[PDB]
């Protein structure tokens, strides 16, 4: 039957933490701007500041 | 035999920098 058919199962587990990251998305980094109120995105951490 | 710990074995609970704070 359909319910008795075998299936291939892949489980992905992520370590989402405040730790250094080695697996990242395909986003491309830009230059660094200091002493100016800008938006920032550091490894998926988004914010707005200086 | 046995001996005393003398307030030893305290480790960092996480990998987040915290300065001048009393954290429970």
């Amino acid at each position: 039957g359909v319910g008795h058919q075998p299936y291939r199962v892949v489980v992905l587990s992520f370590e989402l933490l405040h730790a250094p990251a080695t697996v990242c998305g395909p986003k491309k980094s830009t230059n660094l701007v200091k002493n100016k109120c800008v938006n920032f995105n550091f490894n998926g951490l988004k914010g707005t500041g200086v | 035999a046995y001996t005393n710990s003398f307030t030893r074995g305290v480790y960092y609970p996480d990998k987040v920098f915290r300065s001048s704070v009393l954290h429970s």
